[PDB]
């Protein structure tokens, strides 16, 4: 197996800026017949992969003519004129000389976008799953940016740790963004016991604390 | 439409066998080459051999020397890929994959096989009604949450695929006793929440359950 | 992975004042030139390559004759046609090398005194 190593792993780039991705092999990937065949795929957030390079320098059908491939032998190079907001996601070399055909490791695009305010929302728990015992409250932030977002719990005034959860999705491939939707789940008993349950959230794009809340049975 | 559409997600215990399809549609079967990618956490993408439909002829990767096979039917235009004796070490999402001899073109869904002891578990899908709390500026947000199932995927559509923007479906979360959970949600105007309804279709194929749930504020 | 009407061998003479070397491909899907590339090798390297995604014609100085016609080129066909000046110079096992985007075939034939 021919060892394919890429670098960066992941690249912050404001879009209408280049960025430049290397994958070096340990041997080289030249056949017999003279052709070397290094292909660039990208795997978009959501979607299985695209190729986009085929043949060091040879671009796919449909392809921008911003994508340009090099190198030679040992070292090659993926770069673009400029990203856009389209190009997020992660992207592969793999070579296509000898058997086994092997992939990189995946070099990670980021779109780098303006400061973008979160929009909170609180959800209390459905009829039909406290008839099951089980009483789950979703307070989800949605399409902030940057991604770094602290998100407290608050029942009675009091905060909560050990029965949470955050989860927070890829970014856009259109608006560079994401969001997350936190999970706080509670025991259908000690739900019927207190009475505000508030979501509360920092972030830098927030002027102060944001606190979203309900009361039980209202 | 070049088009290529394989089998739905597994489930199988180590020591057992799965044959993933992919059909082919939209270009002549045996026209190109097809070659079978998976992705394996936490490893690179592994090129696992491949298949010329005119011929029947193949080339396998040994790392997988004696337990691939990759067969052919042209009657259906469909290529075949079976992985045997499995492991912890296989449960990925397998990418069949359309192309020439030393690259592919166009690839499938994928097929994510996950290798467990563990008995499959049908989700429950409870609505996240849209209320006074979840209003900000005339926009509303609602949707489902799908929790406690085992394996993963889950797949959420909402109006059978009639509604995609707006759509955010975050990544499971596992829970202590081992099952998974996610939330589907989707940004509507508040001004027209009782004329529209929204429906989130959730199928989760390992357990073959179908279940699809209309939200009211 | 594309296919060929195969031809073992063609002949020419001193009455051809030109002389051709067929090559036809039967399941070339390109609908445009920028996608197929093609190379004819005789005994060694390339003779002829016509870069489709530049529209390079490049010959060799004592290949200087040696031409395709891109008009069917999207039609299957890519058979190289040169003068005996350089055929009789030249005789032997040509070769029809012709890529479309990621996929490539490739074919071989033969190139009468009184
Ligand atoms: C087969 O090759 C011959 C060679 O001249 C050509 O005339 C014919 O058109 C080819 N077949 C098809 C179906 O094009
Ligand atoms: C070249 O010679 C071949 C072989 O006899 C013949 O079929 C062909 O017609 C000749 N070409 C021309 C232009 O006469």
């Amino acid at each position: 197996d021919i060892v394919m190593t890429q670098s960066p792993l992941s690249l912050p780039v404001t879009p209408g800026e280049p960025a430049s991705i290397s994958c070096r092999s340990r041997q080289s990937i030249v056949h017999t017949n003279r052709y070397t065949y290094l292909a660039w795929y990208l795997q978009k957030p959501g979607q299985s992969p695209q190729l986009l390079i085929y043949k060091v320098s040879n671009r796919f059908s449909g392809v921008p003519d911003r994508f340009s491939g090099s190198g030679s032998g040992t070292d090659f190079t993926l770069k673009i004129s400029r990203v856009e907001a389209e190009d997020v996601g992660v992207y592969y070399c793999f070579q296509g000389s000898h058997v086994p055909y092997t992939f990189g490791g995946g070099t990670k695009l980021e779109i780098k976008r303006t400061v973008a305010a979160p929009s909170v929302f609180i959800f209390p728990p459905s009829d039909e799953q406290l008839k099951s015992g089980t009483a789950s409250v979703v307070c989800l932030l949605n399409n902030f940016y940057p991604r770094e977002a602290k998100v407290q719990w608050k029942v009675d005034n009091a905060l909560q740790s050990g029965n949470s959860q955050e989860s927070v999705t890829e970014q856009d491939s259109k608006d560079s963004t994401y969001s997350l939707s936190s999970t706080l789940t509670l025991s259908k008993a000690d739900y019927e016991k207190h009475k505000v349950y508030a979501c509360e959230v920092t972030h830098q794009g927030l002027s102060s604390p944001v606190t979203k809340s309900f009361n039980r049975g209202e | 439409q070049v088009q290529l559409v394989q089998s739905g997600a597994e489930v199988k215990k180590p020591g057992a066998s799965v044959k993933v399809s992919c059909k082919a549609s939209g270009y002549t079967f045996t026209d190109y080459n097809m070659h079978w990618v998976r992705q394996a956490p936490g490893q690179r993408l592994e090129w696992m051999g491949d298949i010329y439909p005119y011929n029947g002829g193949t080339g396998y990767n040994q790392k997988f020397k004696g337990r691939v096979t990759i067969t052919r039917d042209t009657s259906a235009s469909t290529a075949y890929m079976e992985l045997s004796s499995l492991r912890s070490e296989d449960t990925a999402v397998y990418y069949c994959a359309r192309g020439g001899w030393h690259a592919m073109d166009s690839w499938g869904q994928g097929t994510l096989v996950t290798v467990s002891s563990a008995s499959t578990k049908g989700p429950s899908v409870f609505p996240l009604a849209p209320s006074s709390k979840s209003t900000s500026g005339g926009t509303a947000a609602l949707g489902c949450l799908v929790k406690d199932y085992f394996p993963e995927p889950v797949t959420v559509s909402w109006n059978s695929g009639a509604l995609t923007s707006g759509v955010h479906t975050f990544p499971a979360v596992l829970q202590s006793s081992g099952l998974y959970s996610l939330s589907s949600v989707v940004t509507v105007p508040s001004s027209s929440l009782g004329t529209q309804t929204y429906i989130c279709n959730v199928n989760h194929k390992p357990s073959n359950t179908k279940v699809d749930k209309k939200v009211e504020p | 992975q594309l296919l060929f009407n195969k031809t073992k061998s063609v002949e020419f003479t001193f009455g051809n004042d030109t002389v051709v070397i067929p090559c036809f491909v039967t399941n070339m899907e390109a609908q445009n030139t920028t996608e197929v590339y093609v190379k004819w090798k005789f005994k060694g390297r390339d003779i002829y390559t016509f870069d489709g995604a530049l529209n390079k014609s490049t010959v060799p100085t004592d290949f200087s004759s040696a031409k395709i016609e891109v008009s069917q080129l999207l039609k299957g066909d890519a058979s190289l046609k040169m003068d005996k000046s350089d055929a009789v110079s030249h005789t032997g096992n040509y070769t029809c090398e012709v890529t479309e985007l990621t996929r490539e075939g490739e074919t071989i034939i033969e190139l009468r005194v009184v």
